RNA sequence: GUUACUCCAAAGGGUGUCCCUGGCCUUAGACAGCGG
RNA sequence: CUGGGGAUAACAGAGUCGUCUCGGGCGAGAGCCCAUAUCGACCCCGAGGCUUGCUACCUCGCUGUCGGCUCUUCCCAUCCUGGCCCUGCAGCAGGGGCCAAGGGUGGGGGUGUUCACCCAUUAAAGGGGAACGUGAGCUGGGCUUAGACCGUCGUGAGACAGGUCGGAUGCUAUCUACCGGAGGUGUUGGCCGCCUGAGGGGAAGGCUCCCCCAGUACGAGAGGAACAGGGAGCCGCGGCCUCUGG
RNA sequence: CCCGAAAACAGGCGGCCACCGAGGGCCCGGGAAGAAGACCC
């Protein structure tokens, strides 16, 4: 047991489906300067001939900032998907979906660049990144 | 420059006359005698060509420099009369083709020079005393490396008789 | 190797004569060297055009320039004309030269506030910001002095020779003497009854962490040191 | 150059119609327990349960959704014993012994049954086979079995098959077979709840299909879609070799293939249509009946996951020729809910 | 942490300067190439 | 060729019985009995009154080498059935002491470099191993099997991933059949 | 290797084996070993 | 426009290998000393036929095209994955070399582009051949007709291996080949059923990350592994419709 | 794991008939199978 007290990652047994390919615009839910981002990459993914990388809830993506204060605009950031419109299954068999697609901006390690998340987030995301539910007021 | 297998052989007529060859080049070799020239040494170690051959002046000069540096670092200028016996008289030519006209009017312009040697002919000689035959053989080897074909060395005494086997046995 | 020979021309007296030179030996030829213009050129003439084929009239040259030899008029074409270096080569050479300059300055220049060095990266940044006129045919060593002042105000710094006083408990002195004198300028090498080496060195001042870290790695962190005045 | 894997597998070729609707078993597992190594039944339908997870891995100890297939298994009848010997290359049949009293319907598969063949003749033949086996020539003993499709009113023409016996002693195998012949055999005497199984059946038919669906070929650019080539492959190959290669994807028969699956878990064995969960006896048949299959009434297997075949197709089962190293326990798991709502 | 017993069995080896193959202790030429230059396996660090 | 009738001879000691059965050599002595097959085209092994004689009647270099090799093998067999052979191993470590133990036909080594997994060496039949602290003895009646057991115990500890000037832990032979190993 | 030619890879190396020649030590020689 | 020409070019092929791609021998030296950890001048010896040239043996209505999409296969001179050796290899990483072609080698921006350049990921994002694989498979952006504009050359009609806009894409398969599906004869009388399994095919699997071993070995410190043991996922393959979507 | 008695040593076993007739096909009601044929009840 090396480093568990100060930690950024955990395990989740659900593995939702991949609903957002490269090119998708995400509304930002954290209280950072950014408002809208665009997906240009999915961390950890390897594909095939003429396949677009896609992401779902709990995955870390590489994105560009399109709207927000000039300090953040035109930069390449990392972020985590915290809710999606495409329904995904759980262990009991009941499906779950949300009202919109949204993300939260983090550091390559997994540390949030912000102190407040607005709206409900997914337990899958909160489980895989233990430093988010702390700063989220609703986790379903 | 171009590979030496182009000029190795001797199947072409001799081309050694400068009152008729237009634009012929000068030699890049000026020194043929090195060391001590008036010292009457005992043993004469001479290289010999194994077949007929055509040696470039570039190879000649490289041989000269290497062998002389070796003999200086090991034997000492006071010894080792070193001589190259052959002079470059042949003129080598290349066809100026590579817009071009290909094989139209092909007769080469002169590029370089070479020395012609026949079978069992002497190329170079080291005159040395007994206590440096090791280094004379080393020089033989070094020169052998830098030649287009193969060559063999022999040894001679005063009166110029072969004592190579007797001297090789007893070291 | 005419495949990638480039062109240089001199326009004067109402005509146009190109040449086919090696792009990296023309560099030396106009930089200032003992020049084998034979090796420089690709074809041994002077011509209207490299892609057409028309070598001009000998007495036309005689008239305009004054020479009969073609190598001499090509020499003067390279003198007073312009070479057709590709944008690739121009960019690459420009960058390499200004990198050379940035190193040549950083290695011995620092700010008189605290003695920190100025990294080559932000040296390059200050250059690109102020706007520097790097010549691609001039000698770097000789064009730096201008670039000094053109960038001093935007980024002030001085040529600040650091002078240091160093201690070693010599057990690896036979392992550090040569290594540390590779730098140079070692003054008053002194000793002690405990075989311990004490001295005062006068190296340039920009490179300090190199010296410190190499000494620490070579002595297993068993070295004492003190910075005397930064004699400029 | 762009690299990518080829489209489809070459391990299941030629992709042709199966030789028979009754599937053949090619290899048998090595078992120390002296028992019949398989059973056969008819596929009925699918449902789902909620159970507490047993197997190693994450999710262990939690309540999970599990899909389930139901296979109706009426008892088989053992009508024969075969002996095998070793020939030059492989095994060859040495002789057969049959029972004398067989159902009237067996003649629908075997049109030519013996005329008199009384019990004393049957016993004399058994004795001959026994003495033959008692020497040392014989190498393997197998049972001859037929289904009884008339109990569940599905049809009247039985399916006739051969099944191997576990162990490594021909004499033990023969004692088992001699105590079995002439009788009905149930699935609870052969299978154990919690086992892993391999299932064998012929897949659903789909007729002739093109390469997009038969091999996973791509649909061409929309210009080709408007040219008349959208659902075609580009070319059949290069100039040299000046022939079409067998590896090039083409249209042909799709479906109705012999296929084998690995490591499907047996959850529970039911009797007379009922399952006992917590003292209760509940019916697996959903309200309204299984779609395209009626009511289950005799005996049934509950198998995890999916299995090849249409609904009323004959299925064969064998134990785990190739199991993993971290098997789950051989014991019925804890089931919290079984769905028996309408399925249409 | 010197262990001469370990050294006598790790470092009693010759190496060929042409191909790099290892050779027995008393070899005069190499096995794969016939080169006559063999140097002992390095027992202290160089440079 | 080299000579005419190359012939080597061995004198049979106190109570050693040597027999030939067509290409095999049986050697019985106070302890144990050994067998070995030795054949090469043209080489004859036969027993005289009190001698082992190896003969070839028009030999080349390779035949001479074969003959001398066979002679050495027979001498080893004789010495083995007479006295025996004894090899010695030394255990060394810097950190993580490791425990070596004998388990049936295997030697097991634990805590080598701190690994959670044990290394295993196979003992050949007719060999006995004794562990007393940092020193190990392999005693046996036949030299090939004895040396092979020793070599296996050694090769169960070999590293490939780190510099051996620094990582030197393991087990090493120090004495072969009564012959120290020196650099 | 089992190739007359049409239509067959080298410089440089080899205690691989079979031969020829010429010197030098030998009844205590040329390795290793008891003993500086 | 007519008549002809493979007596003669562009064009693929044959030949050749100067050039090109890949190597070797010897040893001046560089490397604190130390040729050979690494680098290795000058000079000599080669392989391949994947670059361009040379020649003019084949074809003058065989097809005269570049690039892209789609589909299959082979070579190794190996980029990653498996296993080893030396080091100027403490550890983490790096250099160099040996065995191995089973699997992998992707997505985007400008440009008709191949190539080259840049971006973010990645275990890595190797390079070649098959008529510069593949138009009786597609496309038609470039190139190479007839229309038109600019610049330059020319008295002019006009031209430019200079730039720019626009500019036709045919087939009922005779033989063989392949994917699947049937009817016969033979197997020495006819028929029903169950088996064997000679031969052929297979990638049916490949790879990554996390936990623990462990802040341990190593190391002055900064930093920082491994064997075993536990989990999850991506790519590929084969099936099914209980659940969810169309 | 898939194909596989046309495997030319063109196989083994059990059973039925012949040495009027065993067996098979057309036909009829239909699919879980299907371009014609074939397959299954
Ligand atoms: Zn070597």
């Amino acid at each position: 047991a090396k480093k568990g007290a100060g930690a950024t990652r955990g395990i989740s047994p659900v593995r939702p489906t991949r609903a957002l390919p490269i090119g998708a615009y995400l509304k930002v839910a954290d209280n950072s300067g950014a408002k809208v981002i665009q997906i240009i990459g999915v961390v950890g993914y390897k594909g095939t001939r003429r396949r677009l990388a896609a992401a779902g809830v709990g995955d870390m993506v590489v994105a560009t900032v399109k709207k927000g204060r000039p300090d953040m605009r035109h930069q390449v950031v990392r972020a985590v998907v915290v809710r999606q419109r495409k329904e995904y299954r759980r262990l009991d068999g009941m499906r779950v979906k949300f009202e919109d697609n949204a993300a939260a901006i983090v550091t390559p390690e997994g540390v949030p660049r912000g102190t407040e998340i607005r709206g409900a987030i997914a337990r899958e995301a909160a489980e895989r990144w233990v430093r988010l539910g702390s700063i989220a007021s609703i986790v379903l | 420059l171009r590979p030496a297998k182009i000029d190795r052989d001797v199947d072409k007529p001799a081309y050694t006359r400068r009152e008729y060859i237009r634009g012929a080049p000068g030699p890049k070799i000026t020194i043929f005698d090195m060391g001590n020239l008036s010292a009457e040494f005992e043993y004469e170690v001479s290289l010999h060509a194994e077949q007929a051959m055509q040696i470039r002046q570039n190879a000649l000069e490289a041989i000269r420099i290497q062998v002389n540096r070796y003999l200086q670092k090991n034997v000492g200028r006071s010894n080792y009369h070193f001589k190259i016996r052959v002079y470059p008289f042949q003129v080598l030519r290349e066809n100026p083709m590579a817009y071009g006209n290909g094989m139209r009017r092909p007769f080469g312009k002169p590029i370089g020079l070479a020395a012609r040697v026949r079978k069992d002919q002497k190329i170079l000689t080291v005159w040395v005393n007994g206590q440096h035959l090791k280094f004379a053989l080393g020089a033989m080897h070094r020169a052998k490396m830098k030649l287009p074909y193969s060559a063999y060395y022999r040894i001679y005494d005063k009166e110029g008789n072969d004592v190579t086997t007797k001297v090789l046995s007893t070291m | 190797s005419v495949d990638k020979a480039v062109i240089a021309r001199l326009k004067t007296h109402g005509e146009t004569f190109e040449i086919l030179v090696d792009p990296y030996l023309a560099r030396d030829f106009k930089e200032g060297k003992d020049v084998p213009i034979e090796e420089i050129l690709a074809t041994p003439y002077v011509f209207k055009d490299a892609h057409k084929g028309d070598k001009a009239s000998e007495h036309e040259m005689e008239k305009i320039f004054g020479t009969s030899d073609p190598y001499e008029v090509a020499k003067i074409i390279l003198r007073k004309g312009e070479v057709q270096l590709t944008a690739e080569q121009r960019r690459q050479m420009l960058e390499d030269k200004k990198r050379y300059i940035a190193t040549v300055i950083h290695r011995h220049a620092v700010d008189p506030r605290t003695g920190y060095p100025h990294p080559v990266d932000r040296i390059l940044r200050a250059m690109e910001e102020a706007g520097v006129h790097i010549d691609i045919f001039k000698d770097a060593e000789a064009q730096v002095p201008q670039v000094i002042k053109a960038i001093r105000p935007i980024l002030p710094l001085k040529l600040e020779v650091k002078v240091i006083a160093v201690k070693i408990p010599g057990d690896y002195v036979g392992r550090a003497y040569g290594e540390v004198r590779k730098f140079g300028n070692i003054k008053r090498e002194e000793w002690g009854s405990d075989g311990s080496w004490m001295f005062v060195i006068e190296i340039p001042g920009g490179v300090e962490e190199e010296f410190y870290e190499k000494l620490n790695a070579l002595t297993k962190g068993e070295a004492i040191t003190k910075l005397l005045e930064r004699k400029g | 150059k762009i690299h990518r894997p080829r489209r489809g597998s070459l391990a299941y070729s030629p992709r042709k119609r199966a030789k028979s609707i009754v599937p053949r078993i090619r290899s048998w597992p090595k078992d120390s327990e002296v028992r019949m190594l398989g059973f056969a039944g008819y596929k009925a339908g699918m449902t789902h349960i909620l159970m507490i997870d047993d197997s190693p891995g994450l999710t262990k100890g939690k309540e999970i959704f599990v899909p389930v297939t139901i296979v109706e298994v009426p008892p088989l009848f053992v009508y024969g014993i075969r002996a095998y010997k070793q020939g030059y290359l492989g095994l060859e049949t040495a002789t057969e012994v049959w029972f004398h009293d067989l159902h009237k319907n067996v003649a629908r598969r075997i049109k030519t049954l013996p005329k008199n063949y009384n019990e004393e003749a049957f016993q004399a033949k058994l004795g001959q086979l026994e003495d033959l086996v008692n020497d040392g020539e014989i190498a393997d003993v197998r049972l001859l079995v037929h289904t009884q499709p008339w109990l569940i009113g599905l049809k009247k023409k039985p399916e006739v098959m051969e099944y191997a016996i576990g162990g490594d002693d021909v004499k033990a195998k023969f004692d088992y077979a001699k105590e079995k012949i002439g009788k009905e055999l149930r699935a609870g005497e052969v299978l154990h709840e919690g086992e892993l199984l391999d299932v064998i059946a012929v897949t659903k038919g789909k007729g002739t299909q093109g390469p997009v669906k038969r091999w996973g070929v791509k649909v061409q650019f929309h210009k080709a879609q408007r040219a008349g080539k959208g659902r075609h492959i580009g070319n059949l190959g290069p100039w040299h070799p000046a022939r079409v290669m067998w590896t090039v994807p083409q249209a042909g028969q799709m479906g109705f293939h012999h296929r084998t699956e690995f490591n499907k878990r047996l959850i529970a064995i039911g009797e007379n249509g009922k399952l006992v969960l917590d003292g209760n006896e509940i019916e697996i048949t959903p309200k309204g009946g299984f779609p395209h299959y009626g009511i289950v009434r005799s005996d049934f297997l509950m198998i995890e996951g999916t299995i090849p075949g249409s609904f009323k197709r004959i299925i064969r089962v064998r134990p785990a020729i190739r199991p993993p190293k971290k098997k789950p326990p051989v014991e019925r798991p804890q089931i919290t809910y079984v769905s028996r709502e309408s399925k249409q | 942490a010197r262990f001469p017993e370990a050294e006598a069995r790790i470092f009693r080896k010759l190496v060929c300067m042409r191909c790099g193959a290892t050779n027995p202790w008393g070899a005069k030429k190499c096995r794969k190439c016939g080169y006559k230059g063999l140097r002992p396996k390095a027992r202290e660090p160089r440079g | 060729p080299v000579d005419a009738w190359i012939r080597e001879e061995i004198e049979i000691p106190e109570g050693v019985e040597v027999t030939v059965e067509g290409n095999t050599v049986k050697v019985k002595g106070p302890k144990g009995e050994l067998q070995r097959e030795l054949k090469y085209p043209g080489v004859q092994i036969f027993t005289e009154d009190g001698k082992v004689v190896i003969y070839k009647e028009f030999p080349r270099k390779k035949d001479v080498a074969i003959v001398r090799t066979f002679k050495a093998h027979i001498n080893n067999m004789i010495k083995g059935v007479t006295e025996g052979f004894k090899y010695r191993l030394k255990v060394v470590y810097s950190h993580f002491p490791m425990t070596v133990k004998v388990q049936g036909d295997e030697v097991v080594i634990e805590n080598f470099l701190g690994e959670k997994n044990p290394r295993r060496a196979k003992i050949l039949p007719g060999v006995t191993v004794k562990v007393k602290g940092s020193e190990i003895e392999v005693e046996g009646i036949d030299k090939e099997a004895v040396g092979q057991t020793a070599a296996n115990i050694e090769q169960a500890t070999r590293i490939t991933k780190w510099d051996r000037r620094v990582f030197q832990d393991g087990i090493y032979i120090v004495e072969k059949a009564g012959k120290p190993i020196k650099f």
